[PDB]
């Protein structure tokens, strides 16, 4: 999943081609604050999508709630569609 | 009132309107993407000492 987000940071336009002073001084002073803030934003997004050592601790936030759903008092593989279809065997039989 | 014939906009107010933003360094893009690709090297290379390939697709021994 972190690859599908990295692949759209691959398609980011090269803002460093507009770092020269012939873009600094032609530009409105508030549209250059925004341009320098949108370049600082890309380094925020890119330095956290390549923090792949943080994906192992994110997987441990998914495990314990999943593992408690598998500690079912009925069956580890039970679900609604089976337990609904096994209600009609219980209900539409005699008592 | 000779001071009223001088330009009223200060030398300070020129320097704060001309150099309004601290300009972006040329090497700032290198040393920020290199430190972020050093984490792409580490996790995803197969020669790195800390690869993710053995904790993502474990092994079959």
């Amino acid at each position: 999943l972190s690859n599908e987000r990295y692949q759209l940071l691959s398609q980011w336009p090269d803002f460093t081609t507009m770092y020269g002073k012939d873009f600094y001084y032609r530009a409105h002073p508030e549209d250059l604050k925004k341009f320098y803030d949108a370049a600082d934003e890309y380094y925020k997004l890119y330095e956290t999508v390549t923090e792949f050592d943080s994906l192992s601790a994110l997987a441990s936030q998914v495990v314990p709630n999943y593992a408690a759903r598998r500690r079912s008092t009925v069956h580890p593989a039970i679900g609604s569609t089976v337990a609904d279809g096994a209600f009609t065997n219980f209900l539409l039989s005699k008592q | 009132d000779r001071v009223l014939s001088l330009p009223a906009v200060s030398k300070n107010q020129v320097l704060e309107n001309v150099f309004h933003t601290a300009p972006k360094a040329p090497v700032e893009h290198l040393e920020k993407m290199v430190s972020a690709n050093s984490k792409v090297y580490d996790a995803l290379n197969l020669q790195s000492k800390r690869v993710l390939i053995w904790q993502v697709k474990p092994a079959l021994f």
